[PDB]
């Protein structure tokens, strides 16, 4: 009702657009006011949902007014339009609309600036005056323009200050990262062109090396914002030094010119009166325009040669307004390359995770959303789309390309004429050669320019990243890391889930980032990170291979967490053996940095027993409450898991995972701020179900819904995968998640027996009965009985480890049932009775799924390995042991 | 006999079916366009020129050889038939034996097959008997029917050929790809509007809306002079209805087998330095597309170089020649960009990147005396010519080129034995199919 009153019930001259909807809204408002008055002194929700249908065209026109509303849900659109005086509602959707802005800084009914996701503060040139008369779209448009102008102004100020002759180390403390980055790039390309006019490169190379050393020294004593900015400028300056050193080592002038032409150059027009079109970016003879959209301080990428060639081919495709296309195996730098190209072009690339649910209407609506905005659209995993949709949207994509190339003002898609911004572009990052993925038609493939990135450059990435972290020996350490990864990939068992590519190296570096405080930036840190990342995903012999090669190539307390685990297991009745504690160590260490985890082993090996007790112990250790949403993936349908588009009225219905993500994002009651959220997928890892979460699981950490909604993944929102086999899983969903392989059962046979026992007793004198039952149990003969049970023929083959449950529940239930007659007999008779009951329970739990002759053999062997003897027809009546022949009643059936 | 052969072809592949109405329309065209032999010869020429476009390259060669065999066996004597059959058998590796010497073309075929030039031996029948060929434009311009179906394998599309044909015919194409109900409704409305008003219409990927194709398209083709319809399907896709296919003209679009033919096609599809760079790019594209089909030896996989790569490389060449007006053309930059960005983006294996880099170094070496092929040399343009003069000079030096019989090895700079194996296998397949076809 607040949203309805905001859109229609409060604003004037807004009820004259839809008079029938105006009358319906007035009637609903009167009914709600009457209900509220009655309460203060079902049907309403149904009426509201009925009048939502007439609001769809109004919402579509509102999205047409401000094109960035296409990335918002209908409820979010209602909230943002309705809140016309509070003005703090709009700041919540800044990340959904822009991507790099988390909120808006407000000061006395005015807009001072915006704040980036990482915490960077950008101050606007002119404070926007906000009044109750104005509504969202106008001041949002002028805020977008003001942000672009502020970015340009800070760029110009930083560039002028650097041209004055001052060093960058004093300028990085003044302006935003984007301004420093672009001004430094312009200065670098100007100075390199000046040096290339001559034939001297050593002087500028030495100057750049001194700048890099000064930045590295300044990084050690700066704040977190300044540290991130210095790290990103250090990435850019290392790229500068690499290019200058490559130019210096060049033999002749022509090859130096070719090398300079192959790399991005950041020029600036000195005669254009338009401020935002004053900077153009050059590579391979082509020119692209800087947009001056806010970027913030993103995780900058290392400038590998593959990255530069990908930038060159993206520029080659975009020069003719064609689409950019990246293909290759998983974890090779396609989506991140596109995002880095966008960041270098001064705009946030909007990434879409394609899926089977994206039909022609959904994909075309996303296309009209991104063409009206002018944003750069990346369609991640374009193969996952159905082939029919791929053929259908080819016309729309070709129309977008033709309109961009011919400068058409409007393009007609989805039976409507909408404006086409000239700043838009389309990118696709597909993964050919994978099962469960369709093949793009050639008429669609000719609309994109495809580039292959099968093999990245892990050595350069590792070297530059380790150098930025502050490592004294970086080249040798990076070479050792890459060589160790290669030997681990080559000299291990060739089973499908062993991938040692770029993603695991990035995970090793990210895990080596935070323990340098107490291990030190050396070799112990990197070997510990390598262990913590790779060892959980290795088997039994491959673990020994890991140890051997680690000792070959690399020469070189956690008491509280162990205590917390032990306390949690004691509360849960588990036994802390070496294997269980090792698995819990591995899970805790690999969940400390990796947010998505897969647990793989045999059925009943102890995956749930591991993650439950680790979660409990972390709740003890950190004091944070834990919420767990265990979802069986394949029980539900994909439309029932993520959501479905109702074709009756083109409205969105949430799934289960989407509902949980929206509930944790909304934070209505404020109890999810300081809690860890676990979503466990306890089913088979279907590529169709799971690969729809590709953008969720990687560094994007976003859920791209069909209706354009972009739900972020909070840092405390973690996803667990529980399964047995990775036979059908693709490497795309394997590399993204830290994998914890269960080589064997984490529990001994007797420890599992004891856990089932005391769990049954807790589910229920009693201590005497428990002690007598345990004394009846004899592990020395129990192990031999279990070993001899393996020789029997079993239908529906169940491991003997899994059959202890049925035996324990049968024994405990029999004792509880017969406890009524357990106070009028001697200790020996009681022991014999309990022994017979446990023997029949073991019989019908171990050999109960076998033939009668096998059951006779098993009762014979359980008699020889045990005590009251139990026969094939032994029984207890009401408490004397007898047989079946005295229990049969006389039956004389009638004729009918 | 020809109708039985075409029925056998339609038995082999669903797209190759033949209707009696189409054959009788061809027979009528024979008269629309020693006498009885002349009508028979014109019948053979017309049936080849019309129903060759509906077959791919191997079936083209098979049908050309079997029509040549039929005509020449009926006309000539039994010794000629025995000689031709022995040459086919030694091409099929079934009956190894020298032919009995008599005429003149017989020794030409014998020289082609003894020098292990299997491609020339296969195309000798086409070069000797038939003296005309049809492309998509000829099929459209010589058809009373207004409905057309074009088929090609996956990872190749002939939509750009139809767009070029519509541009040359001053018509309008409404490209409506199929696969969704909105596209189907738009196609229905556009079909009605184009029937009433005029204009062409192309449906793309019709094998993907098979229910709509089986009902609406079947009923519509079952029942304006400037209205034409085109539909694209895949040869490896799901089977299309026979009644719909038999009522439409069928075309198989496939890349030109020749090297010099591809150069001439790309040259005719288009200051002096721009023309020179276009000539060099066309030669490079033809050479790389010729080397592409050699799966294990020329490259490491099967690649697909199409008109988009040619367009992008030509645009890059024009931009380089536009921003470098000091006549110091960065030939190394052009080589690196064409080998790495334009034509190298699809290349996934590093050794194939090396061979395409070698090809670019050979083609775009930037030398005054460039020898792109062992026979033809391309001198650099002077500074006192014109664009038309350069166009004419390059066309003239293209016309004097004669492609040899061993051009799949010498022109591509490849070992001879791999070409021997490839040509031998292809000729064995073609001749075995023709032998299995002729005896019945
Ligand atoms: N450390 C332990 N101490 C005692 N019992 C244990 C321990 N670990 C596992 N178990 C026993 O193992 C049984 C099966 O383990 P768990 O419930 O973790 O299976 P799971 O990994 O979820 O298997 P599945 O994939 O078949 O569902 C539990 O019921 C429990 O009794
Ligand atoms: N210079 C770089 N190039 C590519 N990836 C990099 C680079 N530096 C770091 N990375 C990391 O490597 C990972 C590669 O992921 P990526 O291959 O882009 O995903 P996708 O498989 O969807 O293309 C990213 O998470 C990124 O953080
Ligand atoms: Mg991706």
């Amino acid at each position: 009702w607040l949203d309805l009153y905001g859109i229609l019930g409060e604003n004037l001259d807004i009820q004259n657009f839809l008079p029938l909807e105006t009358s319906k809204f007035k009637s609903l408002t009167s009914e709600y006011k009457m209900i509220t008055t009655r309460a203060f002194q079902k049907l309403t929700i149904d009426s509201l949902k009925m009048i939502k249908s007439s609001l769809s065209t109004f919402l579509e026109r509102q999205r047409r007014q401000f094109p960035r509303f296409y990335f918002l849900g209908n409820d979010d659109l209602l909230k943002i339009i309705g809140s016309g005086k509070h003005h703090d509602q709009v700041s919540k959707f800044m990340k959904k609309m822009f991507g790099s802005i988390e909120s808006i800084i407000f000061f006395e009914d005015s807009i001072t600036g915006v704040r980036s996701v990482e915490g960077e503060v950008l101050n606007l040139n002119e404070k926007i005056e906000l009044k109750d008369s104005i509504q969202a779209q106008e001041w949002l448009n002028i805020l977008d323009t003001e942000i672009k102008l502020s970015v340009f102004t800070q760029f110009r100020d930083c560039l002028g200050q650097l041209k004055d002759g001052t060093d960058i180390e004093v300028v990085v403390s003044k302006y935003i990262f984007q301004a420093i980055l672009l001004s430094a790039q312009v200065m670098w390309t100007e100075l390199v062109e000046k040096c290339l006019q001559t034939n001297e490169f050593s002087k500028y190379w030495k100057e750049v090396d001194m700048k890099i050393k000064g930045l590295l020294d300044k990084l050690n004593k700066s704040s977190d914002n300044v540290k991130k900015k210095i790290e990103a400028l250090l990435v850019e300056y290392l790229h500068f030094n690499n290019v200058i050193g490559q130019l210096k080592n060049c033999s002749t002038k022509e090859e130096a010119r070719l090398l300079w032409a192959k790399v991005q150059k950041f020029y600036q027009k000195n005669d254009t009166l338009d401020d935002l079109n004053s900077v153009f970016i050059s590579q391979s003879g082509y020119l692209l325009q800087y947009k001056f959209e806010y970027i913030g301080i993103p995780e900058r990428l290392i400038y590998t040669p593959l990255l530069l060639v990908g930038f060159a081919t993206l520029t080659d495709s975009l020069h003719q307004k064609y689409g950019g296309c990246f293909f290759g195996p998983a974890g090779t730098g396609k989506t991140e390359t596109v995002k880095a190209f966008g960041q270098n072009l001064g705009r946030v690339v909007v990434v879409f995770n394609c899926d089977d649910s994206f039909d022609y209407q959904v994909l075309s609506r996303l296309l009209v959303g991104i063409t009206q905005i002018g944003a750069w659209g990346c369609f991640d995993e374009f193969n996952r789309l159905d082939e029919k949709v791929l053929s259908a949207v080819s016309a729309n994509i070709q129309q977008i390309q033709n309109g961009l190339q011919v400068g058409k003002s409007h393009i007609t898609l989805l039976e409507e004429e909408t404006p086409l911004s000239p700043h838009t572009a389309v990118f696709i990052t597909l993964n050919p050669g994978y099962n469960g993925r369709s093949e793009l038609p050639e008429n669609l493939k000719k609309s994109f320019r495809e580039f292959s990135m099968k093999s990245p450059q892990s050595g350069t990435i590792a070297e530059m990243i380790l150098q930025i972290m502050g490592f004294e020996d970086s080249k040798s350490l990076a070479s050792k890391i890459v060589h160790f990864l290669e030997l681990l990939s080559s000299k291990c068992s060739s089973m499908n889930h062993y991938h040692f590519g770029l993603r695991t190296l990035k995970g090793v570096l990210r895990n080596c980032s935070p323990l340098v405080s107490e291990f030190g930036e050396g070799e112990k840190t990197v070997v510990e990170s390598l262990k913590r990342v790779i060892l959980p995903s290795l088997g039994d012999t491959d673990e020994l291979v890991f140890k051997d090669e680690l000792s070959k190539i690399f020469d070189s307390n956690s008491k509280a967490i162990v205590q917390c685990l032990k306390d949690a297991g004691q509360r849960s009745g588990f036994s802390m053996s070496e294997e269980f504690l090792k698995k819990c160590m591995q899970f805790y260490y690999m969940q400390k940095t990796q947010q998505a985890l897969i647990l793989v082993g045999k059925a009943g090996c102890g995956k749930t027993a591991t993650w439950k007790t680790v979660i409990d112990a972390m709740a003890i250790f950190d004091g944070h409450a834990n919420v767990v949403y265990v979802i069986d993936t394949k029980v539900l349908t994909k439309e029932s898991l993520y959501g479905s588009m109702l074709k009756a009225t083109l409205e969105w219905r949430d799934g289960l995972f989407t509902s949980i993500l929206r509930r944790v994002n909304d934070d209505i009651t404020g109890t999810f701020k300081n809690s860890r959220i676990w979503v466990v997928f306890d089913s088979d890892l279907d590529p169709e179900y799971v690969e729809a979460m590709n953008s969720v699981l990687d560094d994007n950490k976003i859920l791209t819904l069909p209706n354009g909604e972009r739900l972020p993944i909070p840092p405390n929102f973690r996803i667990l995968f529980e399964t047995d086999n990775l036979d059908h899983t693709t490497p795309a969903t394997i590399t993204r998640c830290g994998l914890l392989w269960f080589s064997t059962d984490v529990c001994s046979i007797s420890s599992k027996i004891d856990h089932l026992l005391n769990k049954s007793y807790e589910a229920l004198e009693l201590d005497k009965l428990k002690d007598l039952i345990s004394d009846s149990f004899d592990m020395a003969s129990l192990t031999n009985i279990f070993t001899c049970s393996n020789d029997l023929v079993h239908i529906l083959g169940v491991r003997t480890f899994n059959k202890l449950e049925t035996a324990v529940q049968l024994a405990v239930h029999l004792i509880s049932s017969y406890r009524q007659w357990f106070q009028n007999l001697d200790d020996k008779s009681l022991k014999d009775v309990i022994t017979l009951l446990i023997k029949r329970s073991l019989l019908y739990a171990l050999a109960g799924d076998s033939t009668g002759e096998s059951q006779r053999a098993f009762i014979q062997t359980i008699n020889t390995y045990f005590s009251q003897e139990l026969s094939d027809y032994s029984t207890i009546v009401i408490l004397s042991f007898s047989s079946f022949c005295s229990e049969i009643p006389s039956v004389s059936l009638e004729a009918h | 006999k020809i109708f039985s052969m075409l029925e056998k072809f339609g038995q082999f592949h669903w797209f190759y079916g033949i209707s009696i109405g189409q054959f009788l329309s061809c027979f009528k065209r024979v008269f629309i366009k020693t006498r009885v032999d002349e009508i028979l010869w014109l019948l053979y020429q017309e049936v080849y020129c019309q129903f060759s476009t509906a077959l791919d390259k191997k079936f083209k060669m098979i049908m050309a050889m079997t029509m040549f065999c039929l005509y020449k066996f009926d006309i000539e004597s039994e010794q000629y038939k025995e000689a031709v059959l022995t040459m086919i058998g030694v091409l099929s590796e079934s009956s190894d034996g020298v032919p009995k010497l008599t005429n003149d073309d017989l020794r030409y075929l014998w020289d082609y097959v003894t020098t292990k030039s299997y491609i020339s031996a296969l195309n000798w029948f086409k070069n000797e008997f038939f003296v005309d060929e049809w492309n998509i434009a000829d099929v459209v311009a010589n058809s009373e029917n207004n409905y057309f179906t074009m088929a090609s394998e996956r990872d190749v599309d002939g939509t750009f050929k139809l767009i070029e044909l519509a541009k040359a015919s001053k018509e309008s194409l409404k490209i409506i790809p199929l696969g969704s109900i909105e596209n189907l409704n738009y196609a229905q409305e556009e079909i009605s509007k184009s029937k009433i008003e005029g204009g062409w219409i192309l449906l793309q990927n019709i094998q993907m809306s098979l229910s709509w194709v089986k009902t609406y398209l079947h009923k519509h083709v079952e029942e304006h002079e400037k209205f034409k319809m085109f539909m694209t399907c895949h040869l490896t896709g799901d089977k299309l209805p026979a009644p719909l296919l038999q009522r439409t003209d069928r075309v198989v679009y496939e890349d030109i087998p020749g090297i010099l033919d591809t150069v001439k096609d790309l040259w005719g599809s288009q200051g002096v330095w721009s023309v020179y760079c276009t000539f060099l790019l066309s030669w490079f594209h033809a050479l790389i597309t010729a080397r592409t089909r050699l799966v294990p030896h020329g490259f490491s996989k099967k690649y697909y170089f199409n008109d988009c790569d040619f367009q992008f490389a030509s645009v890059y060449l024009e931009n380089v020649l536009a921003t470098n007006s000091t006549n110091n053309i960065p030939w190394a930059q052009v080589r690196d960009h064409i080998a790495t960005i334009v034509y190298g983006g699809k290349i996934d294996e590093e050794k194939d990147l090396e061979v395409v880099a070698k090809l670019c170094a050979h083609v775009f070496c930037g030398s005054d005396n460039l020898q792109i092929v062992p026979g033809v040399r391309i001198p650099q343009p002077l500074l006192q010519q014109s664009e038309e003069e350069e166009r004419a000079r390059l066309t003239a030096i293209l016309s004097n080129t004669i492609e040899p019989a061993d051009s799949l090895s010498s022109w591509l700079q490849l070992p001879r034995e791999s070409i021997l194996d490839y040509e031998r296998l292809q000729a064995k397949e073609v001749a075995s199919s023709t032998e299995q076809l002729l005896q019945e």
